[PDB]
């Protein structure tokens, strides 16, 4: 049950990984802006800079606290 | 071997020819500048993909572009 | 420049010593690259690929095994001297190049006897995008 | 005389520009017809290092 | 600790999360290098020049990401 | 006094002036009171 | 000729530089416009060499760097003197050195620190110290709390002088460059004056000072009743019935009868049984004769008096056919670069500190030093350490001197222009080598596992199998084990009980006992030369290609800590020599980690324990000659064998040890960031960052920028380095402090 | 008793775990005389240890299976069971600092930046004009709401650096 649980799990994040990278793939790749203006693609990509900061927010504000309580105890 | 572009924003500091020492850019007359230059590269093919002459490029976003890929003997800096 | 110079086998070469860095088999295979320069007297220089060497009064040859380090040679001598070289390319087959100002004025200068070349009257930025010319074989750069 | 005044603030709204929707000041525009005459001086440098930069017409209105 | 340990995952799959989608969305463009669309998606740098431009592709990103994936699995 | 009180200014000077005033108040908070987990008055 | 020429008050006194911290650079007086100006400031702030091209400029703003970091070094030692004065045990370690443990760092009880203040014994609680420093105050005759406080307020005042005399020699009286290029005059006084005095004046000392009390400290005498030393000194009874030679009062020195001080200038091999460490009559003998040696070899060079030697006829006498000219022009190099002569003091400092280590683990010099393993592990790790980083700075302050002070003008085929000559055919012969030690090194613990693995041990490579005799090591021990018999017949012992055949033990604790060389040491010690083989080849390649380089023949024009040439010919990233020191020091690190890892193994598994009437019992089951033969048994054997006391170290004395341990981990792993990754992508994300903070207007003025990639090289080699250290020392002591 | 966690009162395994604390702690007390100053040292640290005990017991607080005490997370179980001096309260009394750190740092950042050449105000700071700031920064949650609605807290993307994708 161990080996199985853990060979599935990290088969999940590479696959993880992989599908976020054929994202990326694919943006860079064949993405028309004029194909599909204003839409939701491209209105997440006009606010892209929000997204990742509110991410970059939440992982630091995440990683502090638990790493702050963590050395704590 | 590389490609090297140059773009219209190229207003003649001939400053980037100096910076690349493989002499692969040169420096032809114009009229879209106060200089009257504009950077081109004749022998595209000895280029290397250094990007000094981006480091030397004043303008934003850079006048002069080099783009990597299909590398060769003499792209590659070999001596051997 | 007004005449393009053919290198003369004649002209001497600047005294050195033994160094592991130089020319190598490539110069027998393939091209290798050769420097040219008139000396007005004998000062000390130092070889890109060597240690240093001390030069003779006139004519001079140094054979480089790449052109980095010819144009490097050449950037030092004009630095240190204001001495303006210029190095040339001989083939495996015995053809000679000559890469150094075909105008003979330095890129530095224009001459107005250049043709622009591989020059975009476009913005950077305003070049398509690669889905535009997506299984054309046309980067968006080469247009 | 055929771009913005000389020393007035102006906003770029160049994309591929470092200074997007950012304000400069006018040091110099030419009259011999170039492909981008206005020149502006910007506070913040760029990631270069450099200050100042050129635009084109259409690239440059007053910001609000 | 099961409630920190599940926060602590939460913060790996969070950093995770931000640096693949920051990658995604700066795959084509950005205030650094707005032309990385005409870079191809896996390229080694643009120089050193701007500051320096080390791993700035979104290809980088993924790679970067794949370490965060390995500690948070 | 004017030319030392400038370089007194800066940030290094600045880095110090908070850290001992926060450092040295949270010492006399855990010196004078004991170590507590719970906010109830 | 050789003069004192001094220029008054060339810089004024005033804080009008202080109030702008960027005035060093041109560059930086502008102003902070990116966050890069900040690191750029702290990064060129001692860097003289950009700062001006004057090197007399250069030379006092050097001269008064040492000023303040002696200034410095003055006011640490003071300090540590003020803590053995006031917060220690030492009154209580003097009378019972075997059964206390030494402490001189005590903490406040303000958050929960209580638990750190361990019962080491005599009434005192306090953290275990592990600098030896009570070993030392120990053979320097010191007895009471008084003494202590005032070597700490004289330590001081010469602190206070010293950063006076830096002030002064430079703001107020700043000598010219001609003062600074005094060589001989500098090697003259700093061979017979620095080291020749104070190595007399430390036999002095120890002869009039040391000698009676270390006499009665181990005669069972308490020291409350034990005479202080200047009763020693003024009153020739006292001296006279503690060493009879004393009653002849000088005599014998000018009158030539010197064998009748063979009472404390003695010559005997080995350690004192009472106390474990070296007899203070051979170390006083043995610093007059290095004081006699100094003060001889200090009147070589010539400087105003005719007589004497010339270092550049030296140098340009020296010319040999396979080396061209021989040794021309280094007498110019080396009196006009400061970076040249940094490498070769740093290069010489850092290996004298690995003989400085590897002489104390060897022969103890001081009293209850053997006995205290905490003490001897520390100081020969730390000297170990130190040695490492001044020996890897000397590789990056070459490639410095290389790349900025090097021209080719006074060298054209001297040894230096050779060396870069044929600087191929060095890395090439190098490459080899390091490729041959590394496989029969490693591949031969890779090999030993495998056999130990596949159920053959009888294939291994050890004392049982077929064997790696170490036979020179073992003969070089034979030999010095039997050079008092026939080549030294003046000495009493062995000079160390390396090679010995006797065991000395005070208190119950094994001291120092011979020490059994196999073929597990032979692979060590073979992993050694290769690990070192590949440092030296890493620096020596970084200082050699700094200048030019078949794949980019500009280097030279492009500084020394420069990131990259750009991504062409495939990608020069890496390429400066700064970046070559940047992995040097991984390498060192690697290399003392591995060392140290070696000398706790051997020393725990084959030399410290405790002595019983039944044999010697070592700390460990003396498993180095079963296990340390591959790498599972290393591991199982050495890092999880021990560093069980660390985990288990929570609610004791050495918790802190624990914790420190962790951090380490922490920081050694945070580092990763900064080695793996780039800056382009970090550089975006600070982007979004300031797109984040210009939503809600609180844009800084300062731009902000991601790290440089020096910099960021920086930060991850330090941050790595920093966390290595500090988890071998927390491992290290918490694992000697629970056990020894 | 919520979440099956016994209150510290009437806990037997909080009670062992003091027993435990006191007897190692007075395992070392026998190694010194009464009258020196480790035995002060250590007697305070038994009584810091006692009165640690006897405070956390008491106020609400609770454990469950382990000796060691739980904090409570949901309002409103932390607001009808006695527990928001956990993380309730100490939740408005950070974002109380927090906010004031925040605040102070924007009027300092704004005020900067209308001064000639401010990158240089970043790494010279002024003194009068910080103090009086961070003493006029009580009320920072009233003045940001005030800002909040009339735009002068935030500010529109025209004059913004957005990425060029
Ligand atoms: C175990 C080691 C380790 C640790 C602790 C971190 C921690 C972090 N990385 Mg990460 N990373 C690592 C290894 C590690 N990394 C490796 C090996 C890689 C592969 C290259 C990466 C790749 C990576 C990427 C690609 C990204 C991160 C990011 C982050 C941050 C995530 C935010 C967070 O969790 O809150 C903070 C987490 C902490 C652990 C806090 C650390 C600070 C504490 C409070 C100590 C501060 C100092 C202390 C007060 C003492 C002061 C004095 C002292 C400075 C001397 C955080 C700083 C992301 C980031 O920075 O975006 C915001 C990001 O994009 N990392
Ligand atoms: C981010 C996580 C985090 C959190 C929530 C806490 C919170 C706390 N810890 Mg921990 N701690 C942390 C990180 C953290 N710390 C880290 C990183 C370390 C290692 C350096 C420690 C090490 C540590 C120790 C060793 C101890 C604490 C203690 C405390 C308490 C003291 C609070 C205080 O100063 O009085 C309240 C302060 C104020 C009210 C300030 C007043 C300001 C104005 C005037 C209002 C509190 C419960 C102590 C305690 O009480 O134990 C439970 C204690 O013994 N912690
Ligand atoms: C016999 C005379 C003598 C002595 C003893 C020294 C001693 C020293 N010199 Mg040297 N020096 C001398 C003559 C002497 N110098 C001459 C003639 C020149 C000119 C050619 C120099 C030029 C020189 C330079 C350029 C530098 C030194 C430095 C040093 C120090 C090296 C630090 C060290 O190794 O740790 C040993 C440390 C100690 C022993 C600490 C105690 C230091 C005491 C206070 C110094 C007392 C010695 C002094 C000569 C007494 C007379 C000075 C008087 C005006 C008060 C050391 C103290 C370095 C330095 O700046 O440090 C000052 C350095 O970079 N020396
Ligand atoms: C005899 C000793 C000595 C002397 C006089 C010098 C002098 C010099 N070196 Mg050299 N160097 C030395 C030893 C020495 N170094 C050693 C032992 C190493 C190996 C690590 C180096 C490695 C080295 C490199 C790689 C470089 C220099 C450079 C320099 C120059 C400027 C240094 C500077 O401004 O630092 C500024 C001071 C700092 C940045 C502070 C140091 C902070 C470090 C990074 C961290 C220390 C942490 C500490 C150990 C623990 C604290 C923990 C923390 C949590 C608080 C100057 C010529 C540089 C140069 O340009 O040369 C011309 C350069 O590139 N040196
Ligand atoms: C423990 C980690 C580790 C290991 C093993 C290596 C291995 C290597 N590095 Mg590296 N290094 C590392 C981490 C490591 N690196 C890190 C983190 C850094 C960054 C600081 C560097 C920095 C660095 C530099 C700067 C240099 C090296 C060099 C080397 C080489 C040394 C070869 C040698 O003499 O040993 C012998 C070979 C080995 C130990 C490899 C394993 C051999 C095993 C025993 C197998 C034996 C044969 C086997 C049966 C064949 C299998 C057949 C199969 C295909 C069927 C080798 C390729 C140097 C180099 O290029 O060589 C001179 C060099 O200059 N490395
Ligand atoms: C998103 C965060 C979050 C979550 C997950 C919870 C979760 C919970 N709250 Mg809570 N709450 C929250 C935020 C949250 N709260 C906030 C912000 C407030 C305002 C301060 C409250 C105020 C509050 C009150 C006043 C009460 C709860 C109660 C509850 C519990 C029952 C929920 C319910 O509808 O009954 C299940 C219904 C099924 C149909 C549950 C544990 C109740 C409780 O403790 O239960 C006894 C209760 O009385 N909450
Ligand atoms: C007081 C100034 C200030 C303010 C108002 C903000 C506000 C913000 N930042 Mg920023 N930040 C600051 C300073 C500031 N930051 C500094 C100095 C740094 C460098 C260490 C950062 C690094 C930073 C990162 C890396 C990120 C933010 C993010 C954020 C947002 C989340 C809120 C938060 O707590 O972030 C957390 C902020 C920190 C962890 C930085 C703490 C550093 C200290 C507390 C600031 C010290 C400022 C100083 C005391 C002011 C001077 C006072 C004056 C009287 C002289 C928010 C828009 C995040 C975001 O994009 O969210 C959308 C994000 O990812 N900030
Ligand atoms: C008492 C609190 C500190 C002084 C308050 C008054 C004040 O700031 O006056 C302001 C004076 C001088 O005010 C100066 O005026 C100039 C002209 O406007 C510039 O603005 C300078 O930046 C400003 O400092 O500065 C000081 O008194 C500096 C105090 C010391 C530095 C900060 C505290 C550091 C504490 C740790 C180190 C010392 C111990
Ligand atoms: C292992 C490394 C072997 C290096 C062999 C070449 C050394 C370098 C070299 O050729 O040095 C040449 C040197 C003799 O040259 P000269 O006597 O002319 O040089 C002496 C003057 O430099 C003083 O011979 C040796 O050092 C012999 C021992 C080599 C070991
Ligand atoms: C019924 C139920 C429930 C609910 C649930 C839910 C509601 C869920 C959801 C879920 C979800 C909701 C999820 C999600 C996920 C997601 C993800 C995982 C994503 C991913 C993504 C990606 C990977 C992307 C990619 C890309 C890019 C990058 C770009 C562009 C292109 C693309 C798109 C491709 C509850 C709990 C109440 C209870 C129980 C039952
Ligand atoms: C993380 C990272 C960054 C980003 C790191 C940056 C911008 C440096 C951040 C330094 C901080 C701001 C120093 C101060 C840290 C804390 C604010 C201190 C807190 C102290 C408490 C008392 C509050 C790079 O720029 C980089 C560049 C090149 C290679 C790798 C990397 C890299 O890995
Ligand atoms: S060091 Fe960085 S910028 Fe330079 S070639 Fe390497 S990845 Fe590119």
């Amino acid at each position: 049950q161990a080996s199985l649980y853990t060979h599935h799990q990290y088969i999940a994040g590479f696959i993880m990984c992989g599908a976020f990278a054929h994202g990326a793939i694919f943006f860079i790749r064949d993405y028309d802006p004029e194909q599909n203006k204003g839409n939701v693609l491209a209105r997440v990509l006009d606010h892209k800079e929000a997204i990742i900061s509110h991410l970059s927010w939440v992982s630091l504000f995440l990683g502090f606290h638990t790493l702050g309580l963590y050395v704590h105890n | 071997a590389h490609v090297v572009k140059i773009y219209d924003t190229c207003i003649g500091c001939t400053q980037c020819v100096r910076a690349c020492p493989l002499d692969v850019l040169e420096m032809v007359p114009w009229d879209g500048c106060k200089a009257a230059q504009m950077a081109s590269s004749p022998r595209t093919e000895d280029c290397v993909g250094c990007k000094r002459c981006e480091t030397a490029c004043p303008t934003d976003f850079l006048s002069v572009r080099v783009y990597l890929g299909n590398e060769s003997t003499r792209s590659l800096g070999l001596a051997y | 420049p007004w005449k393009q110079p053919e290198l003369d086998p004649d002209t001497p070469s600047p005294i050195f010593g033994g160094s592991t860095g130089g020319l190598l088999r490539k110069a027998q295979v393939e091209e290798f690259y050769v420097t040219t320069w008139e000396s007005p007297k004998e000062q000390i220089f130092e070889m890109p690929t060597g240690g240093a060497a001390i030069m003779r009064k006139g004519p001079n040859l140094l054979k480089l095994a790449r052109k980095e380090h010819c144009l490097a040679l050449t950037t030092q001598l004009r630095t240190k001297f204001r001495m303006s070289p210029c190095f040339y390319r001989v083939y495996a087959d015995g053809k000679v190049e000559y890469l150094h100002p075909k105008d003979g004025v330095y890129p530095e200068k224009v001459n107005a006897g250049r043709v622009g070349v591989n020059q975009n009257m476009r913005s950077i930025g305003k070049n398509v995008d690669p889905i535009k010319v997506k299984f054309t074989g046309s980067e968006p750069f080469e247009i | 005389e055929i771009g913005p005044k000389r020393g007035s603030l102006v906003k770029v709204l160049r994309p591929e520009s470092y200074w997007y929707n950012q304000v400069g000041k006018v040091v110099s525009v030419d009259q011999s017809g170039i492909r981008y005459p206005v020149v502006v001086r910007f506070e913040n440098q760029n990631y270069a290092g450099v200050s100042t930069n050129n635009y084109a017409l259409d690239e440059v209105t007053d910001p609000p | 600790g099961d409630f920190l340990v599940h926060h602590a995952i939460a913060l790996g799959l969070h950093t995770t999360t931000l640096i693949l989608v920051k990658g995604a969305l700066d795959a084509r463009g950005s205030k650094l290098m707005p032309d990385k669309k005409d870079f191809g998606y896996s390229f080694p740098c643009d120089g050193p020049g701007r500051g320096g431009t080390c791993d700035i592709s979104a290809y980088d990103a993924f790679y970067l990401a794949v370490f965060w994936m390995l500690n948070t699995i | 006094m004017k030319d030392f009180t400038t370089y007194l200014s800066t940030a290094p000077v600045v880095g110090l002036g908070w850290a001992i005033f926060t450092s040295g108040l949270l010492i006399e908070i855990n010196r004078f009171f004991p170590d507590p987990l719970v906010f109830s008055f | 000729k050789v003069k004192i020429a001094v220029d008054r008050n060339p810089v004024e006194t005033n804080f009008e530089k202080w109030a702008k911290p960027g005035h060093f650079s041109r560059a930086l007086a502008k102003g902070p416009n990116t966050t890069t100006w900040i690191w750029n400031l702290h990064a060129d702030a001692h860097d003289f060499d950009n700062h001006t091209s004057d090197l007399e400029e250069i030379s006092r703003k050097v001269f008064s760097a040492h000023f303040g970091q002696l200034g410095i070094i003055l006011i640490w030692l003071s300090g540590m003197y003020f803590h053995g004065a006031r917060f220690s045990n030492y009154e209580g370690w003097l009378s019972d050195p075997t059964h206390i443990k030494p402490s001189a760092q005590v903490v406040w009880p303000i958050v929960g620190q209580e638990i750190l203040n361990g019962d080491v014994g005599g009434g005192f609680q306090g953290i275990q110290i592990t600098s030896g420093f009570f070993q030392l105050w120990r053979a320097s005759g010191i007895t009471s709390e008084l003494q202590l406080y005032s070597t700490a307020i004289g330590g001081l005042v010469l602190a206070a002088a010293c950063f006076f005399a830096g002030w002064f020699h430079y703001h107020k009286a700043a000598p010219k460059l001609e003062w600074f290029q005094n060589v001989e005059s500098m090697l003259n006084h700093h061979l017979a004056g620095l080291l020749g005095l104070g190595s007399l004046a430390w036999a002095g000392h120890q002869i009039h000072v040391s000698l009676p009390v270390n006499k009665l400290l181990d005669a069972g005498v308490d020291p409350k009743e034990i005479p202080l030393p200047h009763e020693f000194l003024l009153n020739q009874s006292i001296i006279a019935d503690l060493y009879p030679s004393f009653s002849k009062g000088l005599a014998p020195f000018f009158t030539l009868n010197w064998a009748e001080y063979s009472d404390f200038l003695t010559f005997k091999g080995g350690l004192n049984p009472v106390t474990g460490g070296l007899w203070l009559s051979d170390t006083a003998h043995h610093h007059l004769a290095i004081a006699v040696l100094f003060l001889v070899a200090g009147h070589q060079y010539r400087t105003n008096w005719g007589i004497g030697h010339s270092i550049k006829d030296i140098l340009e006498s020296h010319k040999g056919p396979f080396t061209g000219n021989g040794h021309a022009g280094l007498y110019e190099i080396l009196t006009t670069s400061w970076h040249a002569q940094l490498a070769i003091n740093l290069a010489l400092f850092g290996s004298l500190s690995i003989i400085v280590a590897h002489h104390m683990y060897a022969m103890p010099p001081y009293p209850y030093l053997a006995t205290d393993y905490g003490t001897q592990l520390s100081l020969f790790t730390h000297h170990m350490w130190i040695g490492g980083f001044c020996v890897v700075g000397a590789g990056a302050h070459a490639a410095i001197f290389m790349v900025r002070d090097y021209d080719p003008t006074n060298n054209y085929n001297n040894l230096l222009d050779r060396v870069i000559r044929h600087r191929d055919a060095i890395i090439s012969h190098l490459n080899w080598v390091s490729i041959f030690l590394g496989f029969h090194s490693f591949g031969l613990y890779i090999h030993n596992d495998t056999m130990s693995a596949l159920g053959r041990p009888q294939d291994m490579f050890s004392d049982t199998a077929i064997q790696l005799q170490p036979v020179f090591a073992q003969w070089i021990q034979n030999t010095h084990f039997t050079a008092p018999q026939l080549t030294a017949p003046n000495a009493l012992a062995a000079t160390s009980l390396t090679w010995g055949g006797d065991v000395v033990a005070v208190g119950g604790k094994v001291a120092m006992m011979p020490i059994a060389l196999g073929t597990s040491d032979f692979l060590v010690h073979h992993i050694h030369a290769f690990t070192i083989h590949v440092t030296v080849l890493i620096l020596l390649k970084g200082v050699l290609f700094a200048r030019s380089s078949r794949l980019i023949p500009d280097k030279a024009n492009l500084g020394f800590r420069f990131p990259c040439d750009g991504p062409g010919r495939g990608g020069t990233c890496q390429v400066s020599a700064w970046d070559h020191v940047f992995l040097g020091l991984f390498w060192m690190y690697n290399s003392l980690s591995i060392v140290i890892f070696h000398f706790s193994w051997k020393m725990q598994s084959d030399v410290w324990g405790t002595v019983t009437d039944s044999g010697v019992s070592h700390i460990t089951g003396g498993n180095f000659a079963q296990s340390a033969n591959t790498i599972n048994g290393w591991l199982r054997d050495f890092l999880w064998a021990q560093s069980s006391q660390v985990i288990q170290s929570y609610g004791s004395a050495l918790s802190a040890y624990g914790l420190m341990f962790l951090g380490a981990h922490f920081v050694w792993a945070f580092s990763l960031m900064f080695l793996f990754s780039g800056r382009g992508y970090w550089q975006e994300l600070i982007e979004s960052i300031v797109w984040a903070h210009n939503k809600l207007r609180v844009a800084p003025s300062i731009q902000p920028r991601a790290l440089s990639i020096t910099q960021g090289r920086a930060v991850g080699v330090a941050h790595y380095l920093l966390g290595g250290i500090a988890t071998t020392w927390s491992f290290f002591l918490a694992r000697i402090i629970a056990v020894g | 008793d919520i979440a099956g966690l016994t209150p510290c009162s009437e806990s037997k395994a909080y009670n062992k775990l003091e027993r435990k604390e006191l007897k190692v702690l007075d395992k070392r007390l026998k190694k010194y005389e009464p009258g020196s100053a480790p035995y002060l040292a250590l007697q305070a640290t038994k009584e810091r240890t006692e009165n640690r005990f006897k405070t956390y017991a008491k106020q609400g607080l609770l454990c469950g299976n382990d000796g060691l005490p739980h904090l409570i997370s949901d309002p409103g179980l932390a607001l009808r069971f006695n527990h928001a001096g956990e993380v309730f309260i100490p939740t408005f009394g950070f974002l109380y600092v927090a906010g004031y750190i925040g605040h102070v740092g924007r009027q300092y950042i704004i005020l900067s930046k209308e001064d000639a050449k401010p990158t240089d105000k970043e790494i010279i700071l002024d003194v009068p004009l910080a103090l009086k700031l961070a003493f006029q920064g009580w009320a920072w949650p009233l003045a940001s709401i005030q800002e909040l609605r009339n735009g002068s807290l935030l500010e529109k993307d025209e004059n913004i650096t957005v990425s060029p994708r």
